[PDB]
């Protein structure tokens, strides 16, 4: 009952983090709702505040501690670091303000929640502490700690309780105020009193040449100055900083401000100390994605009003340009590491036309370019278009190769939905010739690639560098002479290494490097060579890379005897899909072994063998378990109750890899009981249940199937939809 | 879920060599198609085996996939399976250590696990003593899981048919058959066999076997060739379909690993020049599935399939039918692309799209047929050709009839015979399509048998369809047997309407016999009007010992009927031939050899020589006594037609006589018989008189049968000339048909049945 109640809870506990729901106002309710939902007797028990404050924080640090103590039975490669930044996250900065406003400032409750803990969890993380590794060697508890002083909800006495008795603290460094303080151009910290204003008056005076150029942290901008020391923030105003944006940037959307719009893209497609992952902690990603989406889906009908006969146009262009250019990389980096679809978003919100949108089946196709240039895709059964496509690639190829000069007219007449197919085409058929030995003239492309890097033509490269590998791994098995290399190397380093760049340029041209480096790195060691990886190493150690091997970045000289793996999951014949899996079928059946509460290496592992094979291999194998063995917890088979429990620790697992949300549940109910649905739950197990229910239905009207077989399967079946109905979600 | 796609093989020669899955004691099966009565039909009873890796000196584990080496030109006889660990077991039936034997035994090859050569004929369950072996489970899915198994061919060539058309210059349907040059990849004579098998982890394997050695030799690789084996493990690929392409010695390995989602495209090389085999890999492209459709519908890649296509369509790059089903609806859509080079001034071009108004749950290609059967939910099948994807039930409706060539029929399916109500998949453990399309096998849950299902036609009462069916089901065979198929299935088929147009009217069902089986002639090219030289080449034909085997069964329900006793007496009749001019060249040979050999007299070889010499004469003595049983029944049937030539019950006489080669093969039998008595009379056995014994007794027979045989053979003779002069009196093709099959003389021919 109690082992039930805290698996349920840490379960519950990891789904709810994954599916950045922390800032829904309903955490408090579910959480104490819990208890009521697990038991199926009634159970009308007055919890008091300070026992839900309690019962989270021994939750949250025993999750943790699981957390970090199933890491070593992992793969030392099968790096997946998301979700122990979001725990980090998590546990600084929402708890202490669950107990600001959810606690009565009671410093007894929290000397008995951090003193009850077991110091199994101290030994693990010393110990892992060390190995990695007396230096500083700080525990989640000290931050914990640190931020409810800075909120006046313990006096600076209570640090020194729990500190080590040896080592105090002194109370006056310790920072005890919640107001923003930033280091001036003079060295005075100064208090940023208003946070929009700042934000506002430091972006407007925004340089953008000031992103990767300013290494050092004495830079004159106090904005920069934040993101370079973003681990420092107070506990309570970060919330306001990151609602800050919103209400900007969705301001920005209805004036069309093209200016701050596209500054702001840049500072967070870089995620300089893990500023990027806070924000999906706070907002929603899902509303994030609604206003970024509606922007590049309304700037159609923006271009039939703006007639380009000023002098300020050309402004207002490369202002317009860069501002859709930069809002596309948005999406592809939340998309490729932050797990986010582009597709779901579309289908929740019925406002967005799927078939009209352009974003969509662009990002599906991003790393492929289709060999035909079309320009419009809806219309190919007509004819007048394509008699001027061909008149748009041989005008914009005499243009840059032979005139060395882009017309005003090209410009104006072109879309930048074009030029973010038309770039791509012209330098897959100018390398591809040069490869073959068609283009024998180096010098003249080197100033050709040149033009590529002007601000008007910054949106051509997003597909450029997304191709080079599936170019690149042909090349890497096929027999290319080192005259030739050297020379696609020249061209390559043109783009990669540009001589000068512009003050709008800079910035855009390193992140878009950021963007696909990983796998290209792999490629390019497998081989002028030496300044392609020493930039793309350069452009990686500008920011942290999630899910990287760190010895990979910075292989130059270190040789560990081990061989590098470059992907989230990684297998080995020592330790095949087969052990890892019979490590799962006895923790399927009896928990054992180390690898569950661990979704990222869970997850992944079900795709790999698809919910199909996963739920075959184990739902059938479990008999064979069942019928010699018996089950663990009871030294006596009597009785099918005991069984039952063991049967509902794993339907209540695939229950959460199913339902992510909250009204979401009350729509998968009517589905079994009988088109919106499926659609987002593709590859469900509601769905493969569901659709085998009624098929064999079917043949019991022609009755092809035994009786007793037909009531087997709907036996698993109404126990799915008798847990999803008694359980809120 | 996927249905067992490679659980089931239908072997060239018939048998049908299955997965078992629930014997206790038994993990594969054997049958085939047998005869009850000579109107029914019935699986034989099931030969089950036991297959452990242990066989070379204990647990069992399950059979993943079966696969007859039935492609192209392959003899068919060598099955190799697959069990769920991963290790190839190769059996080899119809041959033993010592002699050789039937198709139901089984014999081993060599055990892999490390491979190792150990000859061992294997034996039923049921007759062995009850063993300690037990059903284990292999239910992880290993690195060295195979997931696709395919066989290498010879460099023999093939020769097959496309298409017929009808001429309506003629009124007839003629059809053209283009001979198909081997494509792909293929293993040289001096190796006895190849074969090549993906595991699921991506490492490859291929077996051989030199022609001229019994040691066997594997070579290994593995597709991911990086330099970290961190990545070697990795590739857990979901489809791994291997499409041979014109290419030389090159196999498309088309790939979907879903920890990169995308569908990957490999080239696979082969140097077969006794140097070992050299293998070589070149990761060619890689491409991402499309999320959505046109109106806005998302899309789910259930299964990809890729055909296996020759040169011989216009355009030879493979079809790659990824597959998608819109979520809610009943709708299925069959995205086809096409793998091209990329050209200067690859790639894979999109053609169209396909939508179907039902889900798929099973996708089988068919062999040497080129076409792709959807198993759809309701159990009906929409097979769809891979030249224009035009249904084939539905191509004689939508079909263009005007132009030169009308009515294009390539299997009796385009006729309108559709499957009936078949049992749904999910009580079904496996489906497959018969060869020939005629019919479907299922396999049920709770039916310790195999169950079939044939094609039914709804306007069997429409008389005016008669002639069209006939012609669909001629050029039905015209196939098989250029594939070398048994097409026992295709037979049933034709049965069971012919049985139904009997049930009303007996006379319209004999009229179906006739036109039928004579557009197998026009079909192959031989024509029974032809002069006599061609008559010769006809006799030693095979197809005889089946066109006529297929009246043997369409006409067994017709008692009293000698349709069937016509095509018998001249089956026989060949049996007869194989007996006497079978050993006539045989003894022949041994004239030579006595003379020879007449140097060395006490040599221990030539008395067991001298012994049989005379030992083989003595077997034809049983032969002759049915020789001479036969023509005593007809002369018997001569007297009795005399007093009542009304009598229709007896006119099996007529046909005998009327067949033109059988007076000619008579006659040659009795040349034969009056050289082998004067070679016996001319050299004599003299060294034993003991052994003269069964040369005497072949004289006495001959002089004792109660008809002189010189009578005998002007009887036959006089009949062909008259029959001869006949034909230029007034010219016809159909007596040639009448004198042979029909064994009747038409009315029009009333005073040509008085002579006889």
């Amino acid at each position: 009952d109690m082992k039930l109640l805290r698996y349920y809870k840490n379960i519950w506990l990891n789904n709810k983090i994954i599916n950045w729901e922390i800032s829904n106002p309903d955490f408090l309710s579910k959480y104490s709702a819990i208890t009521s939902s697990i038991f199926q007797e009634s159970f009308n028990s007055v919890q008091n505040l300070d026992q839900l404050l309690t019962d989270l924080i021994e939750t949250s640090f025993t999750c943790f501690a699981q957390f970090v103590s199933n890491k070593q039975y992992h793969q030392a490669n099968s790096n997946l670091t998301l979700l122990e930044r979001k725990w980090v996250i998590f546990i600084t900065k929402h708890l202490p303000l669950l107990i600001l406003e959810n606690s009565s400032r009671s410093p007894r409750v929290v000397t008995n929640a951090l003193d009850n803990i077991d110091e199994k969890v101290v030994k693990a993380i010393r110990i892992y502490f060390t190995e990695k590794d007396p230096s500083t060697s700080l525990d989640i508890r000290h931050d914990f700690i640190k931020g409810l002083i800075m909120l006046n909800l313990q006096p600076a006495s209570v640090i020194n309780n729990y500190l080590r008795e040896d080592q105090m603290i002194d109370t006056s460094i310790l920072p005890t105020r919640d107001d923003l303080f930033v280091r001036n151009l003079q060295g005075i910290q100064e208090v940023v009193h208003n946070t929009n204003s700042f934000i506002i008056s430091s972006l407007d005076t925004l340089e953008l040449e000031s992103i990767t150029e300013s290494i050092t942290h004495d830079s004159s901008n106090g904005l920069f100055q934040v993101l370079h020391n973003f681990e420092s923030v107070a506990p309570t105003k970060q919330r306001e900083i990151v609602k800050a944006f919103l209400s900007i940037f969705e301001d920005a959307i209805k004036e069309l401000n093209y200016n701050r719009i596209a500054k702001i893209c840049a500072l967070l497609f870089f995620n300089f100390s893990h500023s990027l992952t806070t924000i999906l902690s706070f907002s929603s990603p899902a509303a994030l994605m609604k206003t970024l989406i509606k922007f590049v889906d309304l700037s159609r009908n923006g271009r039939n009003g703006s007639n380009g006969n000023d002098e300020s146009s050309e402004y207002e262009t490369i202002n317009i340009s860069l501002s859709f250019s930069w809002a596309i990389l948005l999406i592809i980096n939340l998309t490729q590491t932050y797990g986010i679809s582009v597709v779901d978003v579309a289908l929740k919100y019925p406002e967005l036309s799927i078939k009209n949108s352009f974003i969509i089946n662009f990002i599906s196709n991003l790393p492929n370019v289709s060999d035909k240039y079309y320009l419009e895709e809806s219309n190919v059964n007509d004819s007048d278009m394509l008699t001027k496509s061909h008149n748009t690639v041989q005008s914009w190829l005499c243009d840059l190769f032979v005139n060395g000069s882009i017309t005003d007219q090209l410009i104006q007449n072109i879309e930048t939905r074009q030029l973010a197919n038309l770039i791509p085409f012209i330098v897959k058929q100018v390398l591809l010739s040069v490869e073959i030995g068609v283009l024998t003239d180096i010098s003249s492309l080197i100033g050709g690639f040149e033009y590529f890097l002007q601000p008007l033509l910054l949106v051509g490269l997003i597909k450029t560098f997304y191709w080079l590998e599936q170019f690149l791994s042909c090349v890497k098995n096929d027999t290319i002479s080192e005259d030739i290399l050297q020379g696609i190397f020249n061209l390559l380093n043109t783009l990669f290494n540009p001589v000068t760049l512009n003050e709008d340029s800079k910035a855009f041209h390193t992140a878009v490097l950021r963007l696909n480096a990983i796998p290209l790195l792999k490629v390019l060691r497998k081989f002028n060579l030496e300044p392609l990886i020493a930039k793309l190493v350069a452009v990686l150690n500008v920011s942290p890379v999630y899910d990287v091997d760190p010895r990979i970045i910075n292989s130059e000289n270190d040789y560990s005897r081990k061989q590098l793996g470059y992907g989230k999951f990684l297998i080995l014949n020592e330790n095949p899909i087969n052990k890892i899996m019979t490590n799962q079928i006895n923790s399927f059946w009896s928990l054992h072994s180390s690898t569950y509460y661990n979704l990222d290496y869970l997850f992944e592992l079900i795709e790999l063998v698809t919910p199909k094979s996963f739920l075959f291999d184990v739902l059938k194998t479990l008999e064979y378990k069942l019928a010699t063995y018996g089950v663990p917890g009871s030294e006596n088979k009597r009785g099918s109750l005991d069984s039952e429990h063991v049967f509902d620790y794993f339907f209540y697992f695939l229950v959460l890899y199913d339902v992510k949300t909250a009204e979401e549940a009350s729509q998968l109910i009517e589905y079994m009981e009988n088109n919106k649905i499926s659609i987002l739950k593709r590859h469900s197990f509601a769905v493969l249940l569901h659709e085998r229910k009624l098929l064999n239905d079917l043949a019991l009207e022609n009755g092809e199937i035994t009786k007793t077989e037909n009531e087997k399967f709907i036996s698993y079946h109404d126990k799915y939809l008798c847990m999803l109905k008694t359980c809120v979600f | 879920m996927m249905l067992g796609e490679h659980l089931m093989s239908w072997s060239k020669t018939g048998i049908i060599a299955y997965s078992d899955s629930q014997s206790s004691n038994a993990n594969i099966c054997l049958t085939f198609l047998e005869s009850i009565n000579g109107i029914n039909w019935r699986f034989h009873t099931p030969q089950k085996y036991v297959l452990h890796p242990q066989l070379h000196e204990q647990f069992f584990y399950n059979i993943s996939s079966i696969h007859w080496n039935n492609w192209f030109s392959l003899p068919g006889d060598m099955l190799a399976v697959c069990d769920e660990l991963g290790n190839m077991t190769m059996l080899i039936t119809g041959q033993r250590p010592d002699r050789a034997t039937t198709y139901e035994k089984l014999t081993m090859v060599f055990q892999d696990n490390k491979i190792y050569n150990h000859v061992m004929p294997l034996k039923p369950v049921d007759k062995l003593k009850p063993m300690n072996i037990e059903r284990k489970q292999t239910r992880k899915e290993y690195n060295t899981s195979i997931l696709e198994f395919r066989w290498l061919t010879s460099s023999k060539s093939v020769i097959v048919s496309q298409f017929c058309a009808f001429d309506s210059s003629s009124n007839t349907y003629r059809s053209r058959a283009q001979q198909v040059p081997p494509y792909g990849v293929y293993h040289p004579p001096f190796i006895k066999y190849a074969c090549l098998a993906i595991r699921k982890n991506g490492q490859i394997d291929f077996w051989y076997q030199f022609s001229n050695s019994k040691d066997h030799k594997k070579i290994t690789l593995q597709l991911l060739d990086t330099s970290n084996q961190r990545f070697k493990d990795l590739q857990w690929l979901e489809f791994a379909r291997i499409t041979p392409m014109n290419d030389d010695q090159c196999m498309l390995i088309t790939t979907y690993s879903k920890l990169s989602k995308n569908i990957s495209f490999y080239k696979l090389h082969v140097n077969w020049n006794l140097n070992d085999p050299s293998l070589k890999i070149q990761f060619i492209l890689s491409t991402t599935l499309d999320p959505t459709d046109d109106e806005g519908h998302v899309l789910k890649l259930e299964n990809l399939h890729v055909v296996s296509k020759s040169s011989i369509e216009k355009d030879p790059s493979p079809e790659i039918l990824v597959l998608y089903n819109v979520c809610d609806t009943s709708k299925s859509l069959v995205k086809r692309y096409r793998l091209a080079p990329t050209q200067l001034s690859y790639n894979l071009r999109r053609h169209s799209d396909i939508v179907l108004d039902k889900k798929v749950t099973l996708i089988t290609s068919e062999m040497f047929d080129a076409f792709v059967s959807f198993y759809f939910e309701d159990g009906t099948i929409e097979s769809y050709n891979q030249n224009d994807w035009k249904l084939e039930t539905e191509r004689l409706i939508s079909q263009s009839q005007l132009g030169k060539f009308k009515n294009i029929i390539a299997s009796p399916l385009s006729a309108g015979f559709n499957y009936g109500k078949l049992p749904l998949p999910p009580s079904v453990e496996w489906m497959k399509v018969s060869p020939s399309m005629c019919g479907v096998i299922v396999k049920q849950y709770n039916k310790k048998w195999p169950q079939f299902y044939a094609a039914v036609q709804k306007n069997y009462a429409d008389p005016e369809k008669d002639s069209i069916n006939a012609t669909a089901l001629a050029f039905g065979y015209v196939k098989s047997l250029h594939k070398q198929i048994s097409a026992e299935d295709l037979t049933i088929a034709a049965k069971t309407h012919i049985l139904r147009i009997s049930f009303l009217d007996r006379k319209r069902a004999k009229e179906f016999i006739t036109t039928l089986l004579k557009s197998l002639y026009s079909f192959f090219n031989i024509s029974p009007d032809a002069p006599k030289e061609i008559m010769d080449k006809i006799i030693t034909s095979r197809p005889l010992q089946k066109i006529m085997l297929l009246q043997l069964e369409l006409g067994s329900c017709f008692s009293q009927e000698n349709i069937e006793e016509m095509a018998r007496v001249i089956l026989y009749l060949k049996n007869v031939l194989f007996a006497f001019n079978g050993v006539a060249r045989n003894f022949h040979f041994a004239i030579e050899q006595i003379s020879n050999n007449s140097n060395q007299q006490q040599n221990p070889k030539l008395f067991q020589t001298i012994f049989s010499k005379q030992d083989l004469i003595h077997s034809l003595i049983p032969v002759a006594k049915w020789f001479v049983k036969f023509i005593t029944y007809l002369t018997q049937e001569i007297l009795i037609l005399i007093n009542d030539p009304t009598n229709k019950e007896y006119t099996l006489v007529h046909g005998i006589f009327g067949a033109k080669m059988s007076r000619t093969l008579i006659l040659s039998i009795l040349n034969e018989i009056k050289k082998v008595t004067q070679i016996v009379a001319k050299f004599p056995e003299t060294s034993y008189p003991i052994l003269n014994e069964s040369s005497t007794f072949l004289k006495l027979v001959l002089s004792e049968s109660p008809v002189d045989f010189e009578k005998f053979e002007t009887f036959l003779v006089d009949v062909n000339n008259k029959f001869i002069a006949l034909c230029e009196q007034q010219p016809s093709q159909e007596r040639e048909f009448s004198l042979l099959v029909k064994a009747e003389i038409p009315p029009e021919y009333a005073k040509v049945g008085d002579f006889l």
